C-alpha cells in the first residue's frame, strides 16, 4: 500500500487531486520512519504489529562477525526498500550496512523535491556511526 | 416508459416529414390502438372525419 | 381537465386551429374588418372570401419582435433564407388584410438583412474579426427588443401594432445602411483568387462607406457609430499581423490564404517578395519594416491597444470636437503610431 | 417552462428535453401548447446543453488513448465551463425572483457561449481522432489560439495555462537533478552517465525551435550524470546548493502566466547553464 | 379503449369533453366494420410504397432520410404492430398542393 501510494502521488496532472493524497501519504509514513532510526542505533529490526515485514532477525552466540549471516532481508518483499520518499537505491543499502556495524558496537511541489530533502540526512547519519 | 418514449420520438420524426399533420398526443392514442388491434384502413377515416369538423366549428 | 386549464391561462391558438376565437372589441372602429368585408361581399359580384386565419391583434408586433433578430419563423412562410415574407391570410380585426400586410411588408424586408447577415455568422481572420463585430450589434440590439417585450407582457398591454414602431426606427435605419455596406463587402466570391482581395476589399469597402455617411453626417450620427464599430474590429488582425512582423520579426498567416500577400524569401539575395492589393501610404511603410526585420532577425550583430486609446483620448474631449473633419484624422494619429516604432526599426538596420 | 429548462443545460434530461445520442438533447416536435417561433430559440439552447455533456463526459472519462497531459488538458477544459454554469446560476435567481420571463432573455444571456463553444468542440475531437497526446497537446491548442474571435483567443490561452502548467512539471524534474518523469513516454526529450540521452520531434512544440530543444537537454545531460556518480556531488541539489532554488524561481514566474514566450525562456537557459558550466570544468583537471 | 378513443375525439376538436358524443358514437361504429387491407403486415412493402410518395411531391432527401429513420425505429421496438402504424400514417398523408378550399363559407352549405 505504501509503494502504491507514491505511485498515485506521481500522478498529479490535476493539482487538486494531488495535495489531499499527499496527506494520506505522509501520514502513512509515520510508523516507516520509526522502523528507520529502530534498525540503526540499536542494530535489532523491531515488528510484531502490523505488516511492515515481520521479524525480530535471528540472534547469534556462535557469531559475531557482523551478527548476522542469516535472517533474511529486513524488508523482504521487495528485497530491499524502494519507491518511498527517501531516494533508497543506496541510500537503502547504506541503512543496510550501518545496521550491522551498530551490531559490530553493541551487542554480540514536486514528489521528488521531497525525496531529495529528506535523502542528504540520511546519507550523513549512515556515514556517522 | 425508456422504451415506450424513444419509440415515439423516432415515430414524431415521420410524422412531420410525411405530412401527417397530427398533434403528440393523438398519435401516441393511434399506436395504443394499433398494439391492441385495430384495422388501420378504419383508424384513418376516423381521424379525417373528425378533422375536417374542428375546422368547420371553429369558423 | 388539464387541457382546458392550458387553454384559459395560455393565449388561444393561432398556428393550429383548436382553440375558439375572438376578434371582439367595444370601440366602433375596431370591427373595421367585419364592415369592410361586407361591403365587398355584396359590391363585388364576384368576391372571393377568403379562408383568414384569424389573428389575435397587436401581437403581430411580437412576431415583428422575433423576426428582427433571433430564430427562424416557422409562423410565417419563408421562400428562403433571403426572402422572408408575410402570408396571405393574416388579419387584424382593426383594419383592412390589404392595409395589414403593407405594414408587415416593411418589417418583412427589414428582418429579411438581419436574418440574411445571420446566415453570414460562422461560431480568413478578417472574415472571423468582421463576424464578431456584427455578431456584437446583434446582441445590443436584442437589448432594445428585450425591452420591448417586457412592455406587451405589463398590464395594461398599452402598444399596438405601430406606436413602438418609431421607437425602434434608430436601429431600423441602422440594419439599412448595414445591408449596403455588406453587399459591396461580400459579392466578391464569383470573382476569381478568394485569397487577398476578398478580405482586403471587405476592408476597403468598410472605408469607402464612413466617408459617405460621416462627411453627410449630423442629423443621423447613429449611422457613422455603427459602421465604424464594425471597422475598429475587422481593422484588428490585419493591424495587429504588422505588430508581430515587427517586434517579432515574422508574422502569423493562413495556411490555405494569404490576407496581405505579405512573403518573407528564404535565400538570401532579396529581403521579401510583395504582390500590390487594396492604406495606400501604409503600404510603404510594411515593406521597409520588413527589410529591417528580415535581416535582423538572421544577423544580429554590434499597435491595436495604442490605436483605442488615440480614439478615446478624441472621444473624452465618427464625429469628435478635437479633430475637424473627421474619422481620418482618428486615422493619421495611427500612421504616427506604426510610425514611432518604424523609424527606429529602421534606425537598427543600418546599426548592424 | 423556463427554469426547467435551465436544467436540461446542466445535462439532465426530462422526457421533454429528450437526449438522443446521435442528432444531442433537442425538444420534441410539437408538443401541446409550444408556439412555432419558441420552439426554434429552444432548440439553439439545446446546441449549448448538447457540447455541453460531450464535455463533461470528457473530463470523467480521463480523470479518476492514455496520457499524462490529456488530464491536464482536461482541467483546461474545466474552466470555460465556468462562466458558463455561473450563468446558468444567474438565470436560476431571476427565474425564483417572478415567474413570467420570456426565452428571449436566456438566448440574450447564453449567446456568448454560442461562439465559445463550437470552436472548442473542434478541439476536444481533433486530439481523438489523430489519437495525439503529450506535449503536442501543448501545441494543437496554441497554433487555434492563434486564429480568429477574441473570446476564443482569450479562452484558449487559459486552457493552455493549465497543460503548459504540466510541461512546466516536466522542465522543474529534468532540471532538478535530472530524470524524467514521464510514465508514456510524453515530453520531448528523448529517454536514453548510463547510456545517452538526446531528443526527439515526433512530440516537440512547434514554436520551439530544435535548436532550442537542445538547450533543455544539455543542462540537463549535465546533472543527469550526478545522477549516475551521487547526489551529494550535485551542482544542484536541494541542500547541497542554492543553485536550484534560484532556478526554480525563474521557473515559477514563466509557470503562472496563461501565455508562453520564447525569448524570456532563452535568457534563463543561459543562467541555467553558465552558473553551473564551470562545474564540468572543475571536474575534468581533477579527474 | 373506450376512453382512448372518447379522448381521441376531444384532443382533436380540441374541446368538448362529453360533447362530442355523437362523433364518437359514429367512430365507434366505424371502428366495428370490418376492413381487408391491400397489403397485410410484412415491413418491406410499406417502406416501399412511403418512398414513391415522397418522390412524388418532390421531397427527396426526405425519402433517403426516412429509411435510415425506419431502420432506427425497428431497433428502439419490435412489434407485430410495426405494420399497422406505418401504414396508418400513410393513408392519412397530406398534400402540400392548392388551397384546402374555404371552410369560413363551406360550413354553411
Amino acid at each position: 500500500l505504501l509503494s502504491y501510494l507514491y505511485k498515485e502521488a506521481l500522478e498529479n496532472s490535476s493539482n487538486e487531486n494531488y495535495p489531499v493524497l499527499l496527506s494520506l501519504l505522509k501520514t502513512s509514513c509515520e510508523p516507516y520512519t520509526r522502523f528507520i532510526y529502530d534498525w540503526v542505533y540499536s542494530g535489532v529490526f523491531r515488528d510484531v504489529c502490523g505488516e511492515f515485514m515481520i521479524q525480530v532477525n535471528e540472534d547469534y552466540l556462535g557469531f559475531r562477525d557482523k551478527r548476522y549471516w542469516t535472517h533474511g532481508y529486513v524488508l523482504i518483499s521487495k528485497e530491499v526498500e524502494d519507491c518511498v520518499p527517501v531516494f533508497l537505491k543506496h541510500v537503502a543499502n547504506e541503512i543496510y550496512i550501518c545496521g550491522k556495524t551498530i551490531n559490530l558496537l553493541k551487542l554480540c511541489s514536486l514528489p521528488v523535491l521531497m525525496k531529495y530533502s529528506v535523502t542528504a540526512p540520511m546519507v550523513s547519519h549512515v556515514y556517522l556511526v | 416508459m425508456s422504451a415506450v418514449r424513444e419509440t415515439m420520438d423516432v415515430l414524431l420524426e415521420i410524422s412531420r416529414l410525411l405530412n401527417t399533420g397530427l398533434d403528440m398526443e393523438t398519435l401516441s392514442i393511434c399506436v395504443r390502438l394499433c398494439e391492441q388491434g385495430i384495422n388501420p384502413e378504419a383508424l384513418s377515416s376516423v381521424i379525417k372525419e373528425l378533422r375536417r369538423a374542428s375546422d368547420t366549428l371553429k369558423a | 381537465d388539464a387541457r382546458s386549464w392550458l387553454e384559459q391561462h395560455i393565449v388561444h391558438q393561432y398556428w393550429t386551429s383548436r382553440a375558439p376565437r375572438f376578434s371582439h372589441s367595444s370601440h366602433l372602429h375596431s370591427n373595421l374588418s367585419a364592415i369592410w368585408d361586407q361591403h365587398l361581399y355584396t359590391t363585388d359580384p364576384l368576391y372571393t372570401p377568403d379562408d383568414k386565419t384569424i389573428v389575435t391583434e397587436t401581437q403581430v408586433i411580437r412576431e415583428t419582435l422575433w423576426l428582427l433578430s433571433g430564430v427562424k419563423k416557422l409562423l410565417i412562410f419563408q421562400l428562403n433564407d433571403g426572402k422572408v415574407n408575410v402570408r396571405n391570410d393574416i388579419i387584424v380585426t382593426h383594419m383592412t388584410q390589404n392595409c395589414l400586410r403593407s405594414v408587415l411588408e416593411q418589417i418583412a424586408a427589414y428582418g429579411q438583412v438581419v436574418f440574411r447577415l445571420q446566415k453570414f455568422i460562422d461560431e480568413f481572420r478578417t472574415y472571423q474579426a468582421f463576424m464578431w463585430a456584427l455578431y456584437k450589434y446583434f446582441i445590443s440590439f436584442k437589448e432594445e427588443l428585450t425591452e420591448i417585450e417586457k412592455c406587451i407582457i405589463n398590464k395594461d398591454e398599452t402598444v399596438t401594432l405601430a406606436i413602438v414602431l418609431d421607437k425602434l426606427a434608430p436601429r431600423l435605419a441602422q440594419l439599412k445602411v448595414l445591408h449596403r455596406v455588406f453587399s459591396t463587402g461580400i459579392a466578391e466570391v464569383p470573382p476569381d483568387t478568394r485569397n487577398v482581395v476578398r478580405a482586403s476589399h471587405l476592408l476597403n469597402t468598410l472605408y469607402k462607406a464612413i466617408l459617405d455617411y460621416d462627411n453627410v453626417g449630423e442629423a443621423s450620427e447613429q449611422t457613422v457609430s455603427l459602421l465604424f464599430c464594425l471597422w475598429v474590429e475587422t481593422v484588428r488582425p490585419y493591424l495587429e499581423i504588422v505588430d508581430e512582423w515587427i517586434v517579432h520579426g515574422n508574422l502569423f498567416d493562413p495556411a490555405k490564404e494569404f490576407i496581405i500577400q505579405r512573403n518573407k524569401d528564404v535565400p538570401f539575395n532579396h529581403r521579401d517578395f510583395w504582390y500590390a492589393t487594396y492604406l495606400k501610404p501604409v503600404l510603404k511603410q510594411i515593406i521597409m519594416a520588413g527589410k529591417s526585420m528580415q535581416l535582423l532577425k538572421n544577423l544580429k550583430c554590434r499597435l491595436y491597444t495604442l490605436f483605442l486609446e488615440s480614439v478615446q483620448s478624441r472621444l473624452q474631449h465618427s464625429e469628435s470636437v478635437t479633430c475637424q473633419s473627421f474619422e481620418l484624422t482618428l486615422r493619421s494619429c495611427l500612421y504616427p503610431h506604426i510610425g514611432k516604432q518604424y523609424l527606429e526599426c529602421c534606425g537598427n538596420l543600418m546599426y548592424t | 417552462m423556463i427554469h426547467e429548462l435551465l436544467l436540461a443545460l446542466s445535462g439532465y434530461p426530462g422526457s421533454i428535453f429528450t437526449w438522443n445520442k446521435r442528432t444531442g438533447l433537442q425538444v420534441s416536435q410539437d408538443i401541446p401548447f409550444l408556439h412555432p417561433g419558441e420552439t426554434s430559440v429552444l432548440n439553439r439552447l439545446c446546441k449549448l446543453g448538447t457540447d455541453y455533456i460531450r464535455f463533461t463526459e470528457f473530463i470523467e472519462q480521463y480523470t479518476g488513448l492514455h496520457g499524462i497531459y490529456l488530464r491536464a488538458f482536461c482541467r483546461g477544459l474545466d474552466s470555460i465551463l465556468q462562466p458558463y454554469r455561473q450563468a446558468l446560476l444567474d438565470l436560476e435567481q431571476e427565474f425564483l425572483a417572478d415567474p413570467h420571463l420570456s426565452i428571449s432573455h436566456i438566448n440574450y444571456s447564453l449567446d456568448q457561449f454560442h461562439l465559445l463553444f463550437p470552436s472548442i468542440m473542434v478541439v476536444v475531437e481533433q486530439i481523438k481522432s489523430q489519437k495525439i497526446h503529450g506535449c503536442q497537446i501543448l501545441e494543437t491548442v496554441y497554433k487555434h489560439s492563434c486564429g480568429g474571435l477574441p473570446p476564443v483567443r482569450s479562452a484558449l490561452e487559459k486552457t493552455l495555462a493549465v497543460c503548459h502548467g504540466v510541461m512546466y512539471k516536466q522542465l522543474s524534474a529534468w532540471m532538478l537533478h535530472g530524470l524524467l518523469l514521464d510514465q508514456y513516454e510524453e515530453f520531448f526529450v528523448r529517454q536514453g552517465s548510463l547510456k545517452q540521452f538526446s531528443l526527439r520531434a515526433e512530440m516537440l512544440p512547434s514554436y520551439i525551435p530544435v535548436r532550442v530543444a537542445e538547450k533543455i537537454l544539455f543542462v540537463g545531460e549535465s546533472v543527469q550524470m550526478f545522477e549516475n556518480q551521487n547526489v551529494n556531488m550535485s551542482r544542484t541539489g536541494s541542500i547541497l546548493k542554492n543553485q536550484e532554488d534560484t532556478f526554480a524561481a525563474e521557473l515559477h514566474r514563466l509557470k503562472q502566466q496563461p501565455l508562453f514566450s520564447l525569448v524570456d525562456f532563452e535568457s534563463v537557459l543561459d543562467r541555467i547553464r553558465s552558473t553551473v558550466a564551470e562545474h564540468l570544468w572543475k571536474l575534468m583537471v581533477e579527474e | 379503449p373506450n376512453v382512448l378513443l372518447q379522448n381521441l375525439c376531444c384532443r382533436i376538436l380540441g374541446k368538448g369533453e362529453a360533447d362530442v358524443a355523437q362523433q364518437f358514437q359514429y367512430a365507434v361504429r366505424v371502428i366495428g366494420s370490418n376492413f381487408a387491407p391491400t397489403v397485410e403486415r410484412d415491413e418491406f412493402l410499406v417502406t416501399e410504397k412511403i418512398k414513391k410518395e415522397f418522390v412524388r411531391q418532390r421531397r427527396e432527401a426526405d425519402g433517403a432520410l426516412f429509411s435510415e429513420l425506419h431502420r432506427k425505429l425497428q431497433s428502439q421496438g419490435v412489434l407485430k404492430n410495426r405494420w399497422s402504424i406505418l401504414y396508418l400514417l400513410l393513408s392519412l398523408s397530406e398534400d402540400p398542393r392548392k388551397q384546402p378550399n374555404k371552410t369560413s363559407s363551406f360550413a354553411a352549405l
